[PDB]
């Protein structure tokens, strides 16, 4: 689904650095890990949010009662 | 065995008594019928409950005792060097035995040079932490790691890892408990001794006081399983080839 | 609405021994938090020889401390003496922290 | 693969075992009031204790 | 109250009793409910 | 001692019949009721 | 006094039914091994 | 073991996972890849739609609840939503004509006049079937239906009376906890039988009770549940989400779990995620290389502080991310108890299994330990007195 | 009538590729290769003999 | 008994506090006014808005902890508790989009407010300052233009990505001119709330209150609150060789370093080093240096969510242990 | 022959190909006897040895 808003063990607002890193790792292509660090996100724990994350509600949004 | 009304929604007890039910807290669920008339009430209580059944009748050997979180709290207590302050050794006093209890601390095993108990001391407290407490008991019980000594002295205690364990009224002078002091099906045991001698009641009274101290000091200490023991230091890995 | 919190410090009756010189107290509402912050102040009476709290169960809200002392002393006074203690702790923490925030 | 056949052998052992106590002359006796032993094990003492 | 929207063309449209249920735009069988106008509470917890 | 929840046991009942030690506890809690836990579900009385 | 007593309470209390726990006593399946020989033959159960 | 384990967590099944009406079906809000692929799960895609929740791990022995393989979770985790579930139920009705061309016909909403609406039909909508969002509990009314009382047989069609004659007989929700509704559905059949498809649906909390895996066949209920003051933090301020017990490595000798969580500790600090695939995958010697590159031990082990007294721990912590699932058999669903209902028609025992009524077994082979304890009085209670007791007359002479 | 398994030659999941699969309400991820009838779907578990 | 911890390469020692009375002959320190005051110093480092660094040395580990646990549980904060939705047609379930609500620091002091009273029924405890109403309100339609590109629908579709700054604020009969100077805007405006499509619309009023972190994590004010004991690295045997080279790889680029030549091997302040332990496995050196940390020195280095400056979390950290021992003080004990 | 088409298994995405691909039993019951029933070397680069 969508990134959840808070970290699940630290807990800090992490789900706000999702389109600013998706815009930023297809434009001006940097790494995985430079990427991650450039917004913040030091420790390993709000580091795995942002990199694991399934993209899943684009998915879900093929489907609608508008067609 | 009596009952007790909690929070949520699932059945939770001891983990001594969980070896003669096989269980093991892997999603296993057990069932649970109640008495209605007096008459079965006060007999399944009696000759039924847990506190008269503490042996198994095949053998005679204590069923319900140490599990794993029992033994490797009690091990980390007594290695010839966990030596405690008088802050330490208050506060597991207090941890091991939560609400009411008067404990008239022993002299410490070191004096002047920094005031230092062992842990022999700390664990002394709990088989007979009154002056009141009848509970004098004494035995004299091996392990299962004991090394022999060098032969020619005269005692079984005299060994490299702890021994033999030497109790003289209610008081650990040598060794580890370790497994069979409080261990789960040999005899010559610590509980084993308090329940032929001293009641059941004594017996299911100071194993109660077990559970507390190796549940939160356990915890308090640390204790974990890494990587770098699971691996050889070069001398297994250049030899194990050539043999 | 000036009842003082009866349900607050509970005497055992039955772990006092003397009437004096050793008691177990009861709180309502506590953690570990005012737990080790006591016990390391009331340690520093130096007429005590026990301090230690204790939860008996996290689903309940309690907390017991037990003090046992040498004579000459009430083990209720011990904790008086131990509460009082930390109120000053907490406000020369207070001051020299608020003297160097304004300064920087 | 072994569970059920032992069970099935723990079952048929307490049918012919079920009904034979200890009386208050201390020989064990049947539901017939047929006696198999003058006294427990030869020796006429607690397993457990 | 202009409920049941179908399923394939996501019309909103309301049936009458005592006929077949379908859509009269084009024919379709399958067609769900409108959500309701009342009011719903959660926690947010 | 076992630890049982607080539903099982809202449904699990023990008949306790009222002689001069029940009188002045089984009233305070008939008065509880069957939601609140020291409480009572059903009653039969002295002529069943 | 202790070596009495102890043998006081060692003898069998009348009324027990020990043979239903004789019974299951000896219907402990917790084995599960096959023992064998080397350094071969002759299995035997 | 964890074959017959992946095939039973929840997951993220489809695509069109919201437009249908299994029967039962379980979802879950948050999923997360695997952070150690292997090389044929990229294959059969399961990176797509993954089944579980990677959690910062700290295998240590701690709080006394975690014994016996029984993992302790962390309050403020779960609170912020570590693993949340969907269970969605399906409880379809049909409604058909029957031979003298009379059909049932769905209504009601009684609007009981300083009432407005019955507690029974309190979220059941003006059309009879309910709504789209109401809240239901274990009284209310939702598929409201209402069959003929007299044409259940076969008589002739008599003019004078055809229609108005009707028994209300509904399916009432039965259930412990709220639910909500959907997708109420309509459709048709093809003999002209029309449906009813209504779909329920509750989030449920993971609580006191429910399994977790470990991707290593490792089963475990949960201990139980603690705050976040509590379990030990490192210098940056990481606590664990789940703590498990060691005692489990050396008898299950699942060793390649710890190889799993240095290899996804130094996945997330390079960025990349790292191979675990079948002989092969990444090598345990350009591991740790990345670990020593960050700053962190060569064995992935961090000294800790403790949350219930402050000083440091007195070993070292083997901590780092793992991948854990979490299964089916909650403990809401296997919660079962009975007093005193409905009895069976032929023999008078309590009705058998559940969602009739309760009422539980002893058996044959347990009626054998209470003959040795030699509790006689106990035997009268529960196989006579709780069970079948009914009083007979039985004559002297001659006895039957 | 014969019922036709999903995704075979004579089916129409056959040569849909993301825009058939979301117009015709279907995941375009799901193995297939299993019947549905009276409803519900069902499988043929491959038997083995000698 | 030697303050320092000591670092070995399995184990840890010389934790516990060592430093009451009655410990060796003589008593120490008890209380001692005011050997406390004259042996307490704070030291502030770098201070942002939401970061603030700052180290309390020569107090123990308990008053230290209980600083630390107050900090994330017992201190109050706010944030939205209950939800009421009008026409949620989205995707997404509707308890999920309720639990997500609740997740959103919001940027308003707990100070303007007052505790609810949890007897009352429905319409008597949301009265003046207690709650905060916020409204959402969006609606997607179609951007008629579209020229060429299928991309995510910011282009395709009309305001399809919804924001944490959509919460907006509606002030009443009361909380209008106190809350003039400042709105209840959200910490962070850029948070992903929903992404949805056109035909789809929601719709709710949220209101929130005041609470601790105890009940949910929610309601605490910092991201993490931690410490951090300083190391020291004792340095002798003084020997160099090629292998100072070498021992400047096994540490992070900071804490120590070489002078001209070799000569010797000198150490900066250990503020950087993370206790690696790399040098302690190397089986021809571990006569030399010696690891350990101070266990005296707590370097906090707390965060925030952006509802308080961290100074003031510390202060109110501080500020109510001191009301909890006024409450245990004056209250009597009975029997 | 009954107990050859299962419904289909839906709990995870897994599940749904573990149905799929799975061979099943045939005769030789094998109650005691652990003949037919124990793992073989002969099914190495088929029949999944885990
Ligand atoms: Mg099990
Ligand atoms: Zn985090
Ligand atoms: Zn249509
Ligand atoms: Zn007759």
């Amino acid at each position: 689904m969508i990134v959840p808003v808070r970290c699940f063990s630290c807990g800090k607002v992490v789900g706000d650095k999702w389109e600013s890193y998706l815009n930023l790792l297809q434009e001006d292509e940097l790494d995985e890990g430079t990427a991650l660090s450039r917004l913040g996100l030091k420790r390993y724990c709000c580091r795995r949010m942002i990199l694991t994350h399934v993209d899943l509600i684009e998915k879900f949004l093929r489907y609608n009662p508008l067609e | 065995h009596y009952a007790k009304i909690r929070p949520w929604r699932t059945f939770r007890l001891n983990e001594c008594v969980c070896t003669p039910y096989n269980a093991d807290f892997d999603g296993d669920e057990m069932n649970l019928h109640v008495p209605q008339t007096e008459e079965a009430r006060a007999e399944a209580i009696n000759l039924m409950g847990v506190k008269n059944n503490l042996l198994t009748p095949k053998s005679g050997e204590p069923i319900i005792a140490a599990t794993q979180d029992f033994i490797t709290g009690s091990y980390l207590i007594s290695h010839k060097d966990s030596f405690y302050d008088r802050a330490t050794l208050t506060q597991l006093l207090s941890m091991m035995s939560d609400g009411i209890e008067h404990f008239d601390i022993p002299p410490p095993a070191i004096m002047k040079p920094y005031y230092l108990w062992t842990g022999k001391q700390v664990f002394s407290l709990l088989i007979k932490p009154n002056h009141n407490s009848p509970v004098v008991i004494n035995l004299d019980a091996k392990n299962k790691v004991f090394v022999p000594p060098k032969s020619k002295s005269l005692p079984n205690e005299m060994s490299q890892n702890d021994g033999f364990v030497i109790i003289r009224g209610s008081q650990i002078l040598s060794g580890v408990m370790d497994k069979s002091v409080l261990g789960d099906g040999k005899k010559h045991s610590v509980f084993y001794t308090i329940l032929r001698d001293y009641g059941p009641q004594e017996a299911a009274n100071a194993m109660n006081r077990m559970a507390k101290l190796c549940a939160r000091f356990l915890g308090n200490r640390g204790f974990s399983i890494g990587i770098n023991d699971v691996t050889p230091a070069d001398d297994l890995k250049q030899k194990k080839e050539e043999l | 609405e000036e009842e003082p919190d009866r349900e607050k410090i509970k005497l055992l009756t039955q772990a006092t021994s003397e009437d004096g010189t050793s008691a177990s107290f009861q709180i309502v509402e506590e953690d570990h938090t005012l737990g080790n912050a006591l016990r390391y102040v009331i340690m520093k009476n130096p007429d005590v020889e026990f301090c230690g709290y204790s939860i008996p169960h996290p689903s309940e809200n309690l907390l017991n401390i037990r003090i046992q002392t040498y004579g000459e002393t009430t083990a209720v006074d011990a904790l008086q003496k131990g509460l009082k203690d930390l109120m000053d702790l907490c406000d020369v923490v207070e001051s020299k922290f608020t003297e160097k925030i304004k300064s920087m | 693969v072994k569970t059920a056949e032992t069970g099935y052998m723990s079952r048929r052992l307490m049918k012919s075992l079920e009904d034979l106590s200890c009386q208050y002359d201390n020989t064990v006796r049947t539901s017939a009031n047929g006696i198999v032993q003058f006294t427990y094990g030869g020796d006429g003492l607690d397993p457990l204790e | 109250t202009l409920k049941y929207i179908c399923a394939e063309c996501s019309s909103k449209l309301s049936l009458s009793r005592t006929d077949a249920v379908r859509c009269k735009d084009c024919g379709h069988r399958i067609l769900l409910k409108a959500r309701t106008k009342r009011l719903v509470q959660f926690e947010a917890r | 001692e076992v630890a049982v929840p607080d539903r099982v046991a809202k449904v699990l009942t023990y008949p306790e019949k009222v002689t001069r030690y029940n009188r002045h506890k089984l009233q305070e809690l008939i008065v509880n009721g069957p939601n609140v836990h020291p409480g009572a579900n059903y009653l039969l009385k002295r002529n069943e | 006094e202790i070596a009495l007593f102890k043998y006081r309470k060692a003898r069998l209390e009348p009324g027990t039914a020990i043979g239903a726990i004789g019974a299951q006593s000896i219907g402990e399946p917790g084995t599960q091994m096959t023992l064998k020989t080397f350094h071969a033959s002759m299995n035997v159960t | 073991y964890q074959c017959a384990m992946g095939k039973q967590a929840i997951g993220a099944i489809a695509y069109n996972q919201f437009k249908r009406i299994d029967t039962l079906l379980y979802l879950m809000t948050y999923p997360q890849q695997p952070m150690v692929k292997t090389k044929t799960i990229e294959l059969i895609d399961y990176d797509k739609l993954p089944a579980g929740q990677n959690a910062t791990v700290a295998v240590m022995s701690y709080s006394g609840y975690d014994i016996e393989d029984a993992l302790v979770l962390n309050k403020s985790s779960i609170d912020r939503g570590f693993g949340r579930c969907e269970t969605r139920r399906k409880t379809t009705t049909v409604l058909k004509r029957y031979a003298n061309h009379t059909q049932d016909i769905i209504g009601g909403m009684r609007v009981d006049e300083n009432g407005d609406p019955i507690w029974q039909h309190q979220s059941l909508g003006p059309d009879g079937l309910g709504e789209v969002g109401m809240k239901v509990q274990s009284g209310q009314i939702y598929i409201n239906k209402s069959v003929p009382t007299n044409s259940a047989d076969a008589p002739n069609p008599n003019n004078v009376n055809v229609q108005t004659q009707y028994r209300e007989a509904p399916v009432i929700y039965r259930g412990p906890e709220p639910s909500h509704i959907d997708q109420v559905m309509m459709s048709v059949s093809d003999n002209d039988q029309a449906l009813i498809k209504v779909l329920l649906r509750q989030n449920r909390r993971p609580e006191l009770g429910d399994k977790f895996s470990s991707r290593h066949g490792q089963k475990g209920v949960c201990g139980i549940i603690v705050k976040q003051e509590d379990m030990p933090f490192n210098d940056q301020g990481i606590v664990p989400d789940i703590i498990m017990n060691p005692h489990g490595f050396p008898s299950r000798m699942t060793v390649g779990k710890m190889i799993e969580l240095i290899s996804g500790k130094a996945g997330v600090l390079n960025g990349t995620l790292e191979y675990g695939t079948c002989f092969g995958g990444s090598k345990l010697e350009d591991m740790s290389k990345i670990l020593v590159d960050q700053g962190f031990n060569y064995s992935g082990k961090d000294m800790l502080y403790s949350g219930i007294t402050g000083e440091c721990l007195q070993a070292y912590i083997f901590f780092g991310p793992i991948y854990y699932q979490k299964l089916k058999h909650m403990v809401l669903d296997k919660m079962h108890a009975r007093a005193r209902g409905p009895r069976a028609v032929l023999t008078r025992q309590p009705t058998e299994g559940r969602s009739r009524d309760g009422g539980l077994r002893l058996g044959e082979m347990e009626r054998d330990c209470v003959i040795a304890y030699g509790a006689s009085q106990l035997l009268l209670e529960r196989l006579m007195i709780s069970s079948d007791a009914f009083e007979v007359d039985v004559c002297d002479k001659c006895g039957l | 009538r014969m019922p036709i398994m999903l995704r075979s030659n004579k089916c129409i999941l056959y040569d849909a590729d993301e825009s058939k699969m979301a117009k015709l309400n279907e995941c375009p991820l799901d193995p297939g290769g299993y019947f549905i009838v009276n409803g519900t779907e069902k499988v043929i578990l491959v038997q083995e003999q000698l | 008994m030697s303050n320092i911890v000591g670092i070995e390469y399995n184990r840890v020692t010389n934790t516990t506090s060592t430093d009451f009375p009655g410990f060796s002959k003589d008593a120490e320190n008890e209380w001692n006014v005011e050997k406390f005051k004259k042996d307490f110093e704070v030291n502030i480092s770098s201070l942002d808005a939401r970061e603030a660094n700052f180290d309390l040395i020569n107090i123990d580990t308990s008053i230290a902890n209980a600083f630390r646990r107050i900090m994330i549980s017992e201190v109050p904060s706010v944030a939205a508790e209950y939800v009421y939705f009008f026409n949620n047609t989205s995707v997404i379930q509707d308890e999920v989009l309720a639990h997500r609500i609740g997740l959103v620091p919001l940027k308003v002091d707990p100070d303007m407010l007052t505790w609810v009273d949890s007897n009352l029924p429905d319409d008597e405890k949301f009265t003046d300052e207690n709650t905060i109403v916020l409204s959402l309100n969006v609606k997607c339609t179609r951007n008629p233009d579209a020229p060429k590109g299928s991309t995510d629908p910011k282009e395709l579709y009309n305001n399809a990505h919804v924001y944490a700054r959509d919460l907006k604020f509606e002030p009443q009969g009361r909380q209008s001119t106190t809350f003039a100077d400042c709105p209840v805007v959200p910490a962070d405006p850029d948070i992903l709330l929903a992404k949805l499509r056109p035909g789809q619309e929601i719709s709710l009023k949220a209101h929130c209150i005041l609470g601790i972190g105890g009940d949910h994590a929610k309601f605490s004010p910092v991201s993490t609150a931690s410490y951090r004991l300083l190391p020291q690295i004792n340095i002798l045997q003084p020997i160099k060789g090629e292998s100072a080279r070498r021992f400047q790889k096994c540490f992070p680029p900071g804490v120590i370093g070489i002078d001209e030549g070799s000569d010797e091997a000198y150490v900066k302040d250990a503020r950087k080093d993370t206790v690696s332990r790399e040098v302690l496995r190397y089986e021809e050196f571990a006569d030399k240096v010696k690891l350990g940390r101070v266990r005296n020195h707590f370097i906090f280095n707390v965060e925030s969510a952006g509802a308080m400056t961290p100074e003031e979390i510390f202060f109110k950290s501080v500020r109510i242990l001191k009301n909890k021992a006024e409450y245990l003080k004056n209250c009597p004990i009975t029997q | 022959r009954a107990g050859v088409t299962h419904v289909l298994s839906r709990l995870s995405y897994i599940s749904a190909l573990g149905m799929m691909t799975r061979i099943s039993s045939q005769f030789e019951k094998s109650r005691k006897v652990s003949g037919p029933r124990a793992l073989q070397p002969s099914q190495f680069g088929m029949l999944c040895t885990a």
